[PDB]
């Protein structure tokens, strides 16, 4: 009797079954291509920055093989969808996407200690301290996301309107955690773009490239974190003050395609923009030629 | 100046020229004899067992 | 644990030696190493006095950042046998006199040492900090002797503001590695006192651009 | 290099007393330091040990819980906080330095000691001889037999030979089995068979007179033998 | 007229070349053509000595074949227990820019030198549990490229001032000064009886010196570039150089010529380090291409490859019992290859 959400018929379910198939495998193709290229090069596996790129490409890989499977097993397959294993499946897409959102914050903080403390940066964020804060980020993104099947049913709340079988009062405590992760990314990426303005103005005062070279890269980073994720989180928070309309019933499941659309740009934007990943990419095209 | 420096090179090359040299076939057989007489005592030529080897990974 | 009482205490010594190697390697990784490479004492020692035997290390501090200028002018050996020791230095502080252009030529000897060490194999990515010092003596010579002695292909006049921009551009046109290294040029003298401020600004441009290169952002 | 101890004196039983071992003339922080006590008629007995950097801290089973050993590296001082003192703690407590690496000589320098007076699985090293009459110029073979094979898998035989001259602190002679310590004459020589060990003095002089203790260093607690006195 | 003395020196080194060709009746590769090859040599990384933080520039095994000292450019000089990978000592150096280190055959002293032109002898087996500088040997005007102990009191150093020197350590002065090179002396190797030593310099010539007499006995010219490495054969009657023109050449002392040339076409980069094994059948050469090639020394043929360093192999040495090979590199890792 959960069957109250599949309002996809004809070309709507066609645009979810085939699209998420090609969206899912191609985004999972390059995610394991990045995860191989980090551990293949031992000179890159000792660098504490490509662990946060790896934990991005790790969590985004699992979020592109679990969410792409659970979206096609929900809308065209219509499985058994039990009361208890659903909260395992909606939580395993919520951890693996928050751990890809929180791995952008650990990439942003890592890109802030490049400019806040320049000479002590390699002394501060070591390989030992990288795996520690990767562990705290992975288990904080677990307990905020697996808290559904760890004792949170929608019966003490009334419950949510957009998500099947989840408390509405949890959706105000996960949205305001990703918003803290988002206001932690934008505020970090504001002072990277500010310490690149109190430095290029200072160096050029003796006798404007780094200021633009960051702003074109950190603008395309914050575009795909707001072109993708904000059309998912805006109408998710719209369900509280006003009830839902009919034309936005199917669009939220179509706006949910933007999260794994964000999954196939994150190896392009975070790993392909790196040169040391790309220098080992051209190195390995003669490695498996045999 | 270099009158004694060119004399120092002549005096060096004169004591290097008047040494005695054996044939190369005699010097090569005496190197070949050393690598066969001590071949059993070479732990990289002949790989030792893992008991007598002090490196066990 | 299969170790004896003495071998367990030898492991604890080796772990305590390990702890002092990391504490002394973290103290050295926060330090800035600079390789001073002036050409034939072209104001090379007149900016060591402006901050604050084989090689002469000069420690100084500016804004809680410890620098180390390794002057290598007292070697007189083949440079290619020991210049790989300084591979991994943060920057190369190069000192060229602006008043040796008239003095085979003294300024072309500076450009040859510049060309060999900026386009070196080991310094393909360490930024040069060029110091075009003795500019006060360049005022009293460019008004009498033009730049046609050192640079015959020069059509500009004997104004200093275009002559100094030519010697800067003649030195900064010698890097073939423009996609990976940068050249920071300053016009100093003895009376200039903002030169450690320039070195602090030029090497914090190096360490920022090296941290952004190592964090994958560049 | 010298170690000088402070503390000692008459203590009421059940009370507390802190011994202090002021180190001077050597790099104190790179040495593990032991406390070795000697009852006024018995032989040596190991009390406690603190490593370099205070990493490992061991005690004897007699003094576990109520003794506390601690070092203070900036002042080059070693402490032994003793609480709840019994009548079996009346001893002269020596303060021994010992450094551990490959080829090192542990237990090489001993402090002078402070006599503390109170008022009224272990390897067993056995020296069956207790007193040997010797004329100078002769060849002496002090024997020591363990209760366990002191030979380890790495090839080291952790058997230490000390000489406590009358009126002095013990002095290391043979640090591992057959390893002559620095500064002792060549007439001493150690030898053993894994469990039974000998110490051979070739041409004995007047300075070789005293009690000879064999110590194992295979595992903690380090145990001594009731040493063989040599008499003229 | 010194051109007459120039005309006589050019006539006299033709008598060198003619009396060297008068002994070349059969090569080493013709004699060892009818011998069985070494086959393939599989050496595994047994230990990886981690703990340096810069490029390791030299290492040296102790004569007990268990302890090895290494020098890197972080200003440290670590003595390793190679069996159980323990650091025995870490010696902080007054100059970080060291290019050589040596272990005394007694085991009590370790010398090191480098860009400071000073060979500092460090006393390991002191009292006090400390390692202190027992001597500093000044008198070289170029960078100190190699040092080797004759015993506890004598040490031969070479330097970039075209000069090797023999020192007394307690009276820290040059007992003998070996001049005759016309380029930076980059390496030296004592004979097994330590009465002679060869030194290779940047003038593409090796020279055999008498230690007690102080003279240049023989001069060996077969290379085309800077000889970076030299090592004596275990017989003591031959030696192998290694240079920047990617060849190792085996010279002998009695026939006064080169015997083999250890070159391949796949190797273009120079040799940093050369050492024979025990019995002299293997010739281990470290290269700039992150790689150490094991050469069959009696033939020319290449045996196995000691691959597994991420940067240039700067130093290598075989133990005195021939049991292992330790290679240091410009990544901060010493690997031990049994
Ligand atoms: C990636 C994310 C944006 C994560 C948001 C969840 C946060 C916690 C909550 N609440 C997301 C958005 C989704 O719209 C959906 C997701 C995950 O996963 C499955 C299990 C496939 C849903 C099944 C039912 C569909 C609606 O009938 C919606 C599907």
């Amino acid at each position: 009797p959960m069957k109250d959400y599949m309002i996809l018929s004809g070309p709507q379910k066609t645009a979810v079954a085939v699209l998420c198939t090609l969206l899912g495998l191609l985004s999972a193709l390059e995610n394991v291509a990045v995860l191989y290229l980090i551990l293949s090069s031992h000179q890159l596996r000792r660098k504490p920055s490509y662990l946060f790129i790896g934990s991005l490409a790790g969590a985004d890989f699992l979020a592109s093989v679990v969410f792409a499977c659970s979206f096609v097993n929900f809308h065209v397959f219509h499985g058994v969808d039990s009361k208890a294993v659903f909260l395992l499946k909606i939580g395993s897409v919520t951890m693996t996407f928050t751990a890809s959102v929180g791995s952008l914050l650990l990439t942003a903080i890592d890109r802030y200690l490049c400019l806040r403390y320049p000479p002590s940066y390699k002394a501060l964020l070591t390989r030992g301290r990288a795996l520690v804060t990767l562990g705290i980020m992975w288990v904080l993104s677990a307990l905020v996301s697996y808290l559904p099947l760890m004792g949170w049913t929608c019966c003490p709340r009334p419950c949510s309107e957009l998500f099947p079988l989840i408390p509405n009062d949890y959706l105000l405590s996960w949205l305001l955690f990703i918003a803290f992760l988002f206001s932690g990314i934008i505020y970090t990426y504001g002072h990277v773009l500010w310490k690149a303005h109190q430095h290029v103005a200072s160096l050029s005062g003796h006798q404007m490239r780094l200021d633009v070279r960051l702003a074109k890269t950190l603008g395309l980073v914050l575009a795909v974190l707001l072109i993708c994720w904000f059309p998912v989180l805006a109408l998710m928070a719209h369900s509280l003050a006003t009830t839902l309309s009919d034309q936005v019933k199917k669009a939220f499941a179509f706006c949910s395609m933007l999260c794994l659309i964000n999954s196939m740009v994150n190896p392009v934007i975070y790993a392909l923009r790196s040169g040391e990943i790309r220098s080992s990419a051209h190195h390995c095209l003669a490695h498996w030629k045999k | 100046a270099s009158i004694a420096q060119a004399r120092k090179l002549v005096e060096q090359l004169k004591m290097e020229a008047n040494i005695d040299r054996i044939k190369v076939s005699k010097a090569a057989a005496d190197l070949m004899a050393y690598c066969e007489a001590h071949a059993k005592e070479d732990p990289l030529l002949t790989p030792v067992p893992a008991s007598e080897n002090p490196f066990r990974e | 644990c299969t170790l004896s009482a003495e071998d367990k205490a030898a492991v604890e010594r080796s772990k305590m030696i390990d702890r002092n190697l990391r504490e002394d390697g973290e103290k050295a990784a926060r330090e800035v190493k600079l390789l001073l490479l002036g050409a034939g004492e072209s104001g090379k020692s007149t900016i060591v006095k402006q901050m604050k035997t084989g090689i002469v290390e000069t420690h100084f501090t500016f804004k809680d950042l410890h620098f180390k200028m390794f002057d290598v002018g007292g070697q007189r050996s083949e440079r290619k046998k020991w210049i790989h020791c300084f591979e991994g230095v943060t920057a190369i502080i190069f000192c060229v006199a602006l008043s040796d252009y008239d003095l085979m030529n003294r300024m072309h000897e500076s450009m040859k040492l510049f060309d060999s060490i900026c386009n070196n194999k080991w310094f393909t990515d360490t930024s040069i900090i060029l110091f075009l010092n003795k500019k006060d003596l360049f005022e009293e010579k460019i008004k009498k002797s033009p730049l046609t002695i050192c640079y015959p292909e020069y059509a500009g006049s004997n104004t200093y503001e275009e002559a100094a921009a030519y010697i800067q551009c003649q030195f900064e046109d010698l890097n073939k590695r423009k996609d990976t290294k940068e050249i920071y040029t300053h016009f100093t003298c003895a009376t200039d006192t903002k030169n450690v401020q320039f070195v602090f600004d030029a090497v914090t441009d190096v360490i920022i651009k090296n941290n952004l290169k190592d964090c994958g952002l560049f | 290099v010298q170690l000088v101890e402070s503390g000692g004196g008459l203590v009421q039983p059940g009370g507390s007393r802190k011994l202090s071992c002021s180190a001077s003339g050597f790099a104190f922080s790179s040495f593990g330091m032991h406390w070795v006590r000697q009852a006024p008629e018995k032989g040596l007995e190991w009390v406690a040990y603190i490593s370099s950097g205070s990493g490992t801290i061991y005690y004897a089973d007699t003094v576990k819980g109520r003794f506390t050993i601690s070092r203070d590296d900036p002042k080059n001082t070693l402490f032994l906080q003793m609480t709840s003192l019994r009548s079996e703690d009346t001893a002269m407590y020596y303060c021994v330095r010992s450094i551990y690496y490959y080829g090192s000589s542990p237990f090489d320098f001993w402090g002078q000691g402070t006599t503390l007076t109170v008022s009224s699985s272990d390897i067993v090293m056995t020296q069956a001889t207790s007193s040997v009459p010797v004329t100078p110029g002769e060849s002496v073979s002090i024997s020591c037999r363990s209760s366990k094979s002191l030979l380890h898998s790495n090839g080291n035989t952790y058997l230490y030979w000390f000489l406590q001259r009358p009126g002095q602190s013990p002095q290391l002679l043979i640090y591992r089995m057959s390893n002559l310590a620095s500064g002792v004459p060549d007439r001493f020589s150690g030898s053993g068979s894994g469990t039974a060990f000998t110490l051979t003095i070739s041409r004995l002089e007047a300075e070789d007179v005293g009690v000879y203790y064999c110590m194992q260093h295979l595992e903690y607690p380090l145990t001594f033998g009731a040493g063989t006195k040599l008499e003229l | 007229e010194l051109d007459q003395l120039r005309q006589e020196a050019e006539q006299l080194k033709n008598q060198i070349r003619d009396a060297r060709k008068a002994c070349a009746d059969a090569t080493l590769s013709q004699i060892t053509n009818n011998i069985d090859p070494v086959g393939r040599i599989q050496m595994r990384t047994r230990r990886t000595l981690r703990g340096h933080l810069a490029k390791i520039y030299a290492m040296h095994w102790g004569t007990d074949s268990r302890l090895l000292v290494s020098a890197s450019q972080d200003g440290k000089l670590i003595i390793w227990d190679s069996y159980t990978t323990n650091k025995v000592h870490a010696i902080p150096l007054r100059s970080s820019w060291v290019m050589t280190c040596a272990y005394a055959p007694s085991g009590n002293y370790v010398a090191c030198g480098g860009l400071d032109n000073i060979c500092s002898i460090y006393n390991l087996k002191t009292r006090e549990g400390n390692v202190r500088v027992s001597r500093e040997l000044a008198g070289h005007t170029g960078y100190l490229s190699c040092c080797r102990f004759l015993d506890d009191n004598q040490i031969v150093t070479s330097s970039g001032d075209t000069t090797c020197a023999l020192w007394d350590i307690e009276t820290g002065q040059q007992t003998t000064t070996f001049t005759g090179h016309t380029g930076d002396v980059m390496s030296l190797s004592l004979a097994p009886d330590t009465r002679l030593f060869v030194s290779g310099a940047c003038d593409a010539s090796a020279k055999l010196w008498d230690v007690r007499e102080g003279m240049c006995r023989q001069t060996f010219t077969g290379h085309e570039s800077d000889i970076n490495a030299i090592c004596f054969f275990p017989n003591g009657n031959a030696f192998a150089t290694g240079s920047d023109d990617a060849t190792c050449r085996l010279f002998d002392l009695r026939a006064d010529q080169e015997l083999m040339t250890y070159s391949h076409d796949n190797i273009i980069c120079g040799i940093t380090s050369v050492s024979f094994s025990k019995s002299g059948r293997l010739l281990l050469a470290g290269y700039d291409d992150f790689n150490c090639n094991v050469w069959d020394a009696l033939k020319a043929d290449r045996a196995g490859v000691l691959a597994g360093h991420d940067n240039r192999v700067s130093c290598l040495g075989v133990t005195d019992d021939g049991m292992a090979v330790a290679t240091g590199s410009w990544d901060s890792f010493l690997k031990i290859w049994n």
